[PDB]
Order: structure tokens, then C-alpha cells, then sequence
């Protein structure tokens, strides 16, 4: 960090945003499909639907 | 404004099922519930099927699957289950800390003891069962001497491979 | 403005070659590289002979002079070799946490598994190659499932003697 | 103003007798000292009988009774004795880090060694003595080349059970 | 600390001369000798100059 001071990158700034993003990438992953480790059934594999 | 459970006790107990006593470095690690039933406080955990869970049924450990950590007592679960984790749930298993824990042996255990691991049943002794029903934490020791079914305080390492014992 | 090595992928990877994944603890140790070449990120490393220096030739490993730990991503290292650690650099070895490194086996590898190193080459394994030629870290432990020539994390401890296996 | 014992060294020292070398982990424990006559600085010690105690006696020690550590220099010690720790006082035994200690064998010691103690005495060493009156702590190693009668710092790691040597 | 401040020590102060002190000595022998682990080769046996 002290070091890409040196050639203005601001790293600690870019992690945060970065940061947020893949937040909002996982929650889409949990509300449209399924994990298997907490058994959260998403919206386009639920098994108690007709198919 | 409830008396019941009084016993007018001497003084201040020691501690708990499952709490853990202050020091500097702690693995404390995050696994998922994987038992119908809850998982209690001060209790040993094997490797889950999820790659990421925890089961409470530690019959059938061995020195090539070894025991995950130890549980801890936390406190904020869910009050249906009275001091569990539930099903589902984030478990904060301990594995390099001094943790309290339950002794089941005859004689009882004093400061510096080997720790045994009864597999049918996953309770924590001083010496092996002697049918090939039992490991040894290598990494691992007492700090208390207690009586049996008291609480007494245990400093643990779960890197250290197991020993089996016939 | 540059699109060359554009996969158009579904979402983000999972880590780089030698990323660590936070945790408190962290044994992380300041040696000097000595290969006449730099040596890579996630890679093991063998006890050099300047008394603090380490080297990436561990084909003469052995129980009585075991490995020394495990290089880690540093991302500030002399833009000349392009991942790597050059000659005569301070090498941040980490022997306690957890480590994303790559797989080299044919089946792939699960949740808890051994790890074997295959002293050849220096590539981590499932099980012992079977000629002399493969050591056990004894404490180690795999954390994800993943195919051959993928990105898995480890957690790793290297106080533990390794085993010799035949 | 006093210039007893000069020698007009070339440069300065490198540790004392029991000095840390920082680093980020340290189980630094407190005991209370038990033997009539205090404990050094750097030094081994047992476990005692007060249940938190510890001895400078080391003669009896074995692999289900495992030393407790080492202890590690205070500077605040009662100044009644030297370089001690006065008998009822807190001990501060350390159980993870790097610690400078003193070095006892003929042809001295290299970077990476196996840990060796002396029973009867309680030195450490290179090598086994040869009579069942040695053991070897299973996690620990060394970081300094040094003669016979010199300071040398060690990387100890006293949860892995040690081994018997006759 | 506490017992040494109690004394007039001033023990954080105490720790900041001699680091001083055995960083000049380190800057020193950089000069003029070589480490073998940079190759910061010295002035007395530098491999470049005739002898």
C-alpha cells in the first residue's frame, strides 16, 4: 500500500468497491439457484414444483 | 424472580459446559450443523459430508480421519434448542485454545494427563478403554484436577496427528 | 484498453496461485531466495545453507530434514521475473495458515485428505507415489474439493514431523 | 562509571540468555514457581504439584509426562535474585515462539537440528546421550549455527508429544 | 515499563538509543563487507577490481 502510493493506485479504495461487487454476485447466486451446504433450493432448481 | 435451582452455594462456580478461557491465539473455525438434532456446547465434531459441515457421531474416526475441533459455547442460538446449535447452523469449532470440558473417567484426571477419546460415545478420559474403542489426541493435555463428571479445563491441538489404540 | 485472454466467464475465480485466505493466525517468515532462478508463488522450499536462506530443490528431503514452509503471493517483486520471488529477495514463508495452491493428481482431491508431496518435482498429492520418492506432512489438510490441475486451499502446519512412506 | 569487566568487543552482542525474537504468535504462560531456589531465565521446566505450579526439576520427565516450556527473561524479578524467578512468583513460560537459548554440545549445533535434552541436567543438545536418559522434543528446531557454550534461538512448539530415545 | 517509569527510566526512550546504535552497525558492515544474501558485495572484497 505504501507502495502503490507511488504510482497513485489507491489499493485499499479499490478492494472495497471490488468488495461489494462480489457481495451482490453471491447474494444473485443464492436467489436464483442452490448451495447444498445450507439447502437453500433457488428458484430455478426447487424440487417441490411441477416440471 | 425465580428461586428454584437454589443451592445456596459456597462461592462462584468455575465455568461452564463449553466456555473457553482467555489467551492470546485461538483457531476458532466456522462449520455448518450437519445432525438431525443440535450439537452441544462442549463436544468433540467429526468431518461433515458437506465440505464444509460438522456431525456429532464420531464413531468411526481414525487416525487417517481424524476429529475436526471442538465446540464452543456461544451463547445466541436460535432459543428452541436450550444449549445447542441447531440444525443449519454456524458451529465455531475451537481447535488450538483452552476450552472447558466434561470428564468422564472413575478416578478422575489431575494436571498433566493423556486425553482419550471413547469413540461409541465421544466423551474425553485419562486412560484407553482397551477394545480397540478409543484414540488418543496426541496434541493434547489437562490443567485441572476434578473428580467424575466435573468440569475441568483442557489445552487442545488438533494438528497433531492421532494415535490408535487397542 | 486490453481484451486479448478474455474468457467471457460466468463469475469471478476463486483465488490466484499462492493468495492466502484470512485467518488471526499466521506464521509468516522472512527468508532469502538462493536458486539461481526466481521460485514461484505456491511452492515449497527446503532449507538452504546460508542459514536463513531457503531454495526450490527439495528432491533430497527426508524426516531428518524436513521442508521449511510454503511462499505466498506478495505482488510487489521487481517487475523483471514475472511471478516470483528473484535472487537474493526476501521470501515471506508461511508454515501455520491457509494457502490456495495447485493440484497435481488424477482423481482430484475432497474435503479432508492427506497430503503427499512427490519430492520429484515438489507437486502436492492425494496418495504416496510409491517409489521411495513421495514424503506424508504429516499435518496438513486439504479444505475444497477440486480436479486435476486446479486451485485448492490447504491449511497447513509444518511443526509436525513429516513420514517417510515407501 | 564502571568499567569492570571490558573487553572491547568489535560490535554488539546478539541476545541474552533468555530473550524473545518478536513475532506475531507467543503462548507466554503464567506459573508459579516452586523450587526452594528461583528458576533461570532460559530455561526447562515441569510440571507441578499446585496444579498451576512448575519445578526446575526435569529429572523424571517422560512421554506421558511432558515438560510444560521454557521460560523467558522478565527484567522486573525482585532483584533479590540475580537473574531468577523468585519462589512464589509469576513464571511467564513460553510455548510457541522463538526463543535464544543456551547451547550444550561438543561439536555444536547448525540451522536445521533436532531438539535434544538432557534429563539429568536439563541441557539441550544435538544429539541423544545415549543411556535412556535423553529425550527428543518432536516439535522443535533450530535457527543458528553456534559453537559449544554460545547462544542459539530456537523455534519450539511444545503440544507435540515428545519422544524416548534409549 | 510501569517499574521502570516509577524509577525514571523511561524504557520506550531507552530501547530507541540502542536501536539507533545497532542500526548504524548494521549500515556499517553493509559498506564495507558483503552479506551473501543480497550479494551486496563490500568495498574489501568487491570481485570486480585487481588484486
Amino acid at each position: 500500500v505504501n507502495q502503490a502510493i507511488m504510482l497513485g493506485m489507491n489499493l485499499p479504495g479499490e478492494k472495497a468497491n471490488l468488495a461489494r461487487l462480489v457481495y451482490e454476485r453471491m447474494v444473485d447466486r443464492v436467489a436464483f439457484t442452490g448451495d447444498a451446504e445450507k439447502d437453500f433450493k433457488g428458484l430455478f432448481n426447487n424440487g417441490a414444483v411441477t416440471a | 424472580m425465580a428461586p428454584y435451582n437454589e443451592t445456596y452455594a459456597s462461592d462462584y462456580a468455575f465455568a461452564y459446559e463449553g466456555m473457553v478461557s482467555d489467551i492470546a491465539p485461538a483457531d476458532i473455525i466456522s462449520r455448518t450443523v450437519e445432525t438431525s438434532a443440535g450439537i452441544g456446547f462442549g463436544k468433540i465434531v467429526a468431518q461433515g459430508t458437506s465440505d464444509r459441515g460438522c456431525k456429532a457421531d464420531v464413531s468411526a474416526v481414525s487416525p487417517t480421519a481424524p476429529p475436526l475441533g471442538i465446540t464452543v459455547r456461544s451463547q445466541a442460538t436460535e432459543n428452541l434448542t436450550l444449549d445447542k446449535y441447531p440444525r443449519y447452523d454456524g458451529a465455531a469449532i475451537m481447535r488450538k485454545g483452552v476450552i472447558w470440558v466434561l470428564v468422564t473417567d472413575a478416578g478422575g484426571v489431575v494436571a498433566g494427563d493423556p486425553v482419550w477419546l471413547k469413540k461409541s460415545d465421544g466423551t474425553f478420559s485419562n486412560a484407553d478403554v482397551g477394545s480397540s474403542g478409543g484414540l488418543r489426541l496426541a496434541g493434547c493435555r489437562w490443567d485441572t484436577s476434578a473428580a467424575n463428571g466435573a468440569l475441568a479445563r483442557m489445552r487442545v491441538d488438533f494438528d497433531v496427528p492421532p494415535v490408535a489404540g487397542a
